[PDB]
């Protein structure tokens, strides 16, 4: 463009793939096995456990060869679905282990 | 580092260079631009002598009061001035008309006698015909001839409008008995600014011979002939305006097409007139 | 400086200008702090200028300078044969060509010599170029002089509704070396310098090429007339004005009658 040298030039460049679409979906499925793992390592220290399971097994296996169209479409909400299931494990968690670690007996029965 | 020698000969091409008028001032900006009057004076006393010498420089003695002009014929080298009608000595400063100590020298003297009525007929013809005309006769018996050297200068200096100009001219009536000569030079120095340069600069040196009669023939005589020629010359001058306005701008600028008329710019930009015919 | 390059200007305002070179070897050699922009301000003759993969004459000016390397318009290059060849728009450049050959048509009507070159260029939505005519005092005649017509174009070309701005800035150096018997040693002569403005809805037919050689024309004659009337009259009347041929003890009485004419009318009114 500038070795052409013709006179003033207006050309914008426009850079844009499209694979970026099939990209979003996918870091869905980033965050989806990131967080899952995470689950997974949580779950230890017990009802949880089989929660994350089914939860896990109702939307990873509705991937539906994780076509982006249906993806975004209802497979957003089937993610917000599994943020349900793994956000009311994570409140319940929360509330209970709160009330319960603050009450220790003493320091040693604090470790 | 500049070697300010070459600034000498710089200031004194400004000031010989300078016409009338535009001298001192600008002179003074040259200054400026040098920030020495010591720098400035190595060549510039010289210069300051010989550019009145030859310019023609009024000076007025207050003895006598004729408006004589700074020449060489007066010019003792230091600062000292002579009269051409009276020979008085005496000092004379170039930046201003500081003259003082009169001193009246001795010559052969004859032809100072012989320019007075000569310069007195010469001085009131152009006294009484040329506004700031006025000239000066200087006297000198230099080799074995007398010398009636004539001095014009007329100006008129008030660049308001950015305009000046200046008249002088040197004629010599080389009185050589029996046949003397008339010998002579012009000089024109005019000049406008205000928004376009104007050098006008001209002359005309021409000489005769005729036989010395006696002092009043040979004086009618000689100034009638240059009187004439200038007057002769100030005519063809008015006529090279009138050969400008019809020559010397259609020989180099035009006024009209080849069909005198008009020019058709699309005409220029297309159609292809016909240039392949002949 | 400041009161230096205030000098400077008077000193050029009132220089010969027929020095220019040498007298701007002194204003170097005099000030070299300086040395700066020297010919921003001094005003320059004109310079020939050859082509030699083409084989025809152009000019030497500022646009077409590239540092040292001036284009030529025959073959749009710069000369020092460079790789820094940054040429404007091409379809102006023929465009350019045309204008050239136009004016160089125009030169050999109202001058028959001489070259002209109006270098531009491509400013955003205008540009601006350069007019040159480069014809001296020819030989022909020994009245001579220096013909440089330097003019500034200056399209501020507009968009919406086909229209655009003008603006010219004008100045032609020449001499009048006219030294014949009658004339003596006649020499006389210099440069103007004057601007205009013009806001045109350009048309197809009439393009700005079209503008240039009227309005410029007509600066031109505007010129020449200011020239041919006030400086060679005003110089007239500063010749009879100093040195007359006028003889007196008769105007004095006769416009004493001609007051006392007023003085009849003002015996009336």
């Amino acid at each position: 463009v500038k070795r052409k040298r013709e006179e003033n030039l207006k050309m914008v460049w426009r850079i844009n793939p499209a694979h970026r679409k099939l990209q979003a979906r996918l870091d869905q499925m980033r965050k989806f096995r990131r967080q899952h793992e995470q689950l997974r390592a949580v779950i230890v220290r017990a009802n949880a456990i089989e929660e994350v399971n089914l939860a896990y097994e109702n939307v990873k296996e509705v991937d539906g060869l994780d076509v982006s169209k249906e993806g975004t479409e209802a497979w957003e909400a089937a993610m917000k679905r599994y943020d349900e299931r793994i956000d009311r494990v994570e409140t319940r968690i929360t509330a209970r282990l709160r009330d319960q670690l603050g009450t220790a007996k003493n320091a040693n029965e604090m470790f | 580092r500049v070697s300010d020698e070459e600034k000498v000969r710089i200031a004194a091409k400004f000031i010989t260079h300078a016409p009338p008028g535009e001298f001192n001032e600008v002179f003074n900006d040259v200054r400026l631009l040098l920030n020495n009057d010591n720098l400035l004076r190595e060549g510039a006393a010289h210069a300051f002598a010989q550019y009145n010498m030859d310019q023609f420089t009024p000076v007025k003695i207050e003895g006598y009061e004729d408006q004589v002009l700074i020449t060489e014929h007066g010019d003792l080298g230091n600062s000292r001035f002579l009269d051409p009608r009276n020979k008085i000595s005496f000092k004379f400063d170039h930046l201003r008309k500081e003259a003082s100590d009169p001193q009246p020298e001795e010559v052969d003297g004859s032809l100072k006698s012989w320019r007075e009525s000569c310069d007195s007929a010469l001085r009131a013809y152009v006294k009484d015909h040329y506004s700031n005309g006025f000239c000066t006769v200087y006297a000198k018996n230099i080799d074995g001839q007398q010398t009636i050297i004539a001095c014009i200068e007329s100006h008129q200096f008030q660049p308001k409008n950015f305009w000046n100009g200046r008249w002088r001219s040197e004629w010599k009536f080389t009185i050589t008995p029996p046949t003397a000569q008339v010998v002579g030079v012009l000089k024109i120095q005019v000049h406008y600014y205000e928004d376009g340069n104007v050098q006008l600069v001209s002359h005309k040196d021409v000489q005769d011979s005729v036989t010395v009669s006696n002092e009043a023939q040979t004086a009618k005589e000689f100034i009638k002939i240059i009187e004439h020629a200038e007057n002769e010359y100030q005519t063809a001058i008015s006529e090279n305006y009138q050969t400008m306005s019809d020559t010397t701008f259609k020989a180099l600028r035009r006024q009209l097409p080849v069909t005198r008329t008009k020019i058709d710019w699309n005409k220029i930009l297309s159609y292809k007139i016909g240039k392949e015919m002949q | 400086s400041d009161q230096q390059l205030d000098c400077a200007l008077d000193l050029m305002r009132r220089l010969p200008p027929q020095q220019i070179e040498k007298n701007l070897s002194d204003l170097i050699d005099l000030v070299p702090s300086l040395c700066e922009d020297l010919l921003s301000s001094v005003d320059q003759p004109l310079k020939i200028a050859r082509d030699k993969v083409v084989g025809k004459d152009y000019l030497l000016c500022d646009y077409n300078r590239d540092g040292d390397s001036y284009r030529s318009p025959w073959s749009n290059k710069y000369d020092p044969p460079l790789e820094d060849g940054a040429m404007p728009s091409a379809r102006l450049r023929k465009l350019e060509v045309e204008a050239n050959n136009a004016f160089d048509q125009y030169r050999d009507l109202y001058f028959e010599g001489g070259v002209s070159s109006v270098y531009l260029w491509d400013l955003d939505h205008g540009f601006a170029g350069v007019i040159l005519i480069k014809k001296a005092g020819d030989g022909s005649k020994k009245i001579k002089g220096c013909w440089d017509s330097i003019h500034v174009v200056e399209v501020q070309e507009k968009s919406s509704g086909r229209t655009a701005h003008y603006k010219l800035t004008s100045t032609v150096m020449l001499w009048l070396q006219t030294n014949k018997s009658g004339s003596g040693t006649m020499n006389l002569g210099g440069s103007l310098t004057r601007q205009m403005e013009k806001d045109e809805t350009v048309s197809d037919c009439s393009p700005h090429i079209a503008n240039i050689g009227r309005l410029v024309e007509d600066m031109e004659n505007k010129i020449r007339s200011t020239l041919n009337e006030i400086y060679f009259g005003k110089t007239k009347d500063i010749v009879n004005g100093l040195r007359s041929v006028q003889t007196f003890a008769d105007k004095s009485k006769q416009e004493a009658l001609k007051n006392d004419l007023v003085e009849a009318l003002k015996r009336k009114q």
